[PDB]
């Protein structure tokens, strides 16, 4: 019925500007269509039951990401604010 | 040329950078300025997780000023529920109560990077001519191209193009 969509890592603070592995997962039974909303270059690198992992490249600045998935026909979302320092 | 009721359905999702969103706003204003004093009347809807009619056909007839009509727009910065967005336009925007003309040809200009966080179908908009105007780094991805083909009218060569040159829209003037 009501489940949460976890975004790992949560509110990460990194430097430079290389890549980051983000995993969006949920324990919702028979979840449907996990998607990552971001302005950063992304590539789906792995997936399983209830989760999808993406590799975000060219992270030169702070950027907020959102993940979504349908749980019991309803859309739920998770967020993560990426902070970059120089 | 008969009457044309055209709706700009523009992407306000987080996947488009602030500068890209501003380019979308400027693009809609420019296209409307070139179509002023014609058989065209407009409405604009911003879509992300939810949908917002920024101005309707009656607003256009009263103001006839694209800059004024879109000045208030605030970037939603959420998801990209395009399927629901197209359905919202089909049933909630193309309405006589909002200034739509029953006799007019219905046109939809969808400005987006082509990604979609939702699903379903757009059978409700089967009688609406749909153009896709691409912008954003995600537009040229395999995922986006496969997704946008489900929204654009056919053939894709005639209805899909990029925001910078908008070549596919020049037929709207002939
Ligand atoms: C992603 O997270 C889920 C849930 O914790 C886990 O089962 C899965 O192994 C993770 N996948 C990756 C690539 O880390
Ligand atoms: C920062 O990220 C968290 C997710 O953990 C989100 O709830 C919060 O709204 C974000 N802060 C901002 C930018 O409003
Ligand atoms: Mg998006």
């Amino acid at each position: 019925q009501e489940f949460l969509l976890r975004v790992e890592p949560q509110n990460p603070v990194l430097s430079a500007g290389g890549s980051l592995f983000v995993n969006c997962s949920t324990d919702c039974p028979s979840s449907e269509k996990i998607a990552l909303e971001t302005s950063l270059s992304k590539e789906l690198v792995a997936s399983g039951m209830g989760w999808a992992a993406f590799n975000l490249s060219n992270v030169t600045g702070n950027s907020r990401i959102l993940c979504s998935v349908y749980c019991n026909g309803s859309q739920i979302t998770g967020s993560s604010n990426i902070t970059v320092y120089g | 040329m008969g009457n044309v009721d055209l709706v700009f359905l523009f992407d306000g999702s987080m996947s488009l950078q602030p500068d890209e969103f501003q380019k979308i706003l400027d693009f809609m204003k420019d296209v409307m300025k070139k179509l002023s004093n014609t058989s065209y009347q407009f409405a604009a809807v911003q879509f992300s997780t939810s949908y917002k009619t920024e101005f309707d056909f009656s607003d256009y007839v009263k103001w006839k000023d694209p800059d004024a009509l879109l000045k208030h727009v605030k970037h939603m910065l959420l998801l990209t529920n395009t399927f629901g967005a197209i359905n919202y336009v089909a049933t909630e925007v193309f309405r006589e109560e909002l200034g739509a003309r029953p006799d007019a040809t219905k046109v939809l200009i969808i400005i987006t990077d082509g990604e979609a966080t939702d699903s379903g179908n757009i059978d409700a908009a089967k009688d609406i001519i749909r153009y896709i105007i691409g912008i954003g780094k995600h537009f040229q991805t395999k995922e986006s191209q496969e997704t946008l083909h489900k929204f654009a009218s056919k053939p894709a060569s005639e209805f899909v193009c990029i925001l910078d040159t908008f070549e596919c829209l020049k037929d709207l003037f002939t």
